């Protein structure tokens, strides 16, 4: 129903024989010119493998209004995760080196109870 | 003509790059989840180790003084 | 005691801690960039011809012909139908999940 | 929407690899069993590569 691309609904929609997946014609196309594989599974395939007023001033204005200010806010979600993926990755190895600080902690304050017997 | 056939290859190409910034995005995010998850895992781990090592301190010193 | 051992462990942890792009970015500041405020307003004694052609005329035959009702309540409904199956599909893996959770914590009881 | 095989709404539609059209799973597997083709196309076509 739609296209696993641009997040469309097809006009001539065409799906790969490789993976399962309908896509808009137009936007396929390129991407087999661009590099002749499967955009999802990184399969090989190749073309043949497929199978006036407000119109021209406000609608096409806020067409490349939402367009712009979409993929800016975006890229500025990109960047959050980038920016602190490394903040998980630290306190995760920070919480790693703990565990390891209690593992020997630990086993030897309960080997000490089995000494003590003695 | 040619004004809405270069309309249609500018926006064939904010397709594409839509697609990818898509993919890493939550491909990224999606290593956000298994570390959050498992930092948290891995804190309850520190919570039971630290209760341990505790009774092992008043058993120890209780049994020691006496 | 969900009073005092929580309270008094919290305090011996404690104390051995004694021991121890561009324009999105920018824009998040809190100031969203002016668009055209110019369409709506414009003025028949007032100086510029082409906002009322160039900007008025057009777009009104345009939403005359957009502002529709051919279709009318069957394509809204349609839609309406496809986000209940886009529903029920999370609250069944609310319960898959429900279910594998209960499991594990029902293994550590035992 | 339709299913060309019956020409009801099918309730599990699987896309076919050979010839591009939206059959239900539950008929074209039997299309399949019967032999290994699609129906429209008469092209040879097996259960995994429907999807």
């Amino acid at each position: 129903m739609l296209c696993a691309i641009s997040g469309k609904v097809p006009r001539r929609p065409v799906l790969s024989p490789k993976s399962r997946t309908i896509f808009e014609k137009s936007l396929l196309e390129q991407y087999v010119k661009d590099t002749g594989n499967d955009p999802i599974t990184n399969e090989p395939l190749s073309i043949e493998e497929i199978v006036s007023i407000p119109n021209l001033l406000t609608s096409l204005q806020n067409e490349w209004d939402a367009i712009m200010l979409e993929n800016f806010k975006l890229r500025s979600t990109l960047d959050s995760l980038t920016k602190k993926l490394s903040t998980v990755m630290y306190e995760r190895d920070a919480a790693k080196l703990v565990a390891a600080q209690l593992l020997m902690e630990k086993n030897e304050d309960s080997k000490d109870l089995p000494k003590s017997s003695q | 003509p040619n004004l809405l056939t270069s309309l249609q290859n500018e926006w064939d190409a904010i397709m594409l790059e839509n697609f990818k910034l898509r993919s890493t995005l939550d491909s990224l995010t999606k290593k956000l989840s298994t570390v959050m998850y498992e930092r948290d895992a891995a804190k309850l781990v520190a919570a039971q180790l630290l209760m341990e090592k505790n009774e092992d301190s008043k058993d120890l010193p209780k049994s020691s003084q006496q | 005691i969900p009073d005092g051992y929580k309270n008094e462990i919290d305090q011996l942890v404690k104390k051995e801690f004694a021991n121890i792009t561009l324009f999105l970015e920018e824009y998040r500041r809190k100031y969203p960039r002016i668009d055209t405020s110019r369409y709506i307003p414009n003025e028949s004694s007032e100086v510029s011809l082409l906002g009322i052609v160039d900007s008025y005329l057009k777009h009104q035959e345009i939403v005359l012909d957009t502002l529709l009702p051919q279709t009318v309540s069957n394509q809204w409904r349609i839609n309406n139908d496809y986000i209940r199956q886009t529903c029920t599909i999370v609250e069944e893996m609310n319960i898959q999940q429900r279910k594998q959770i209960n499991d594990l914590e029902i293994y550590r009881k035992r």
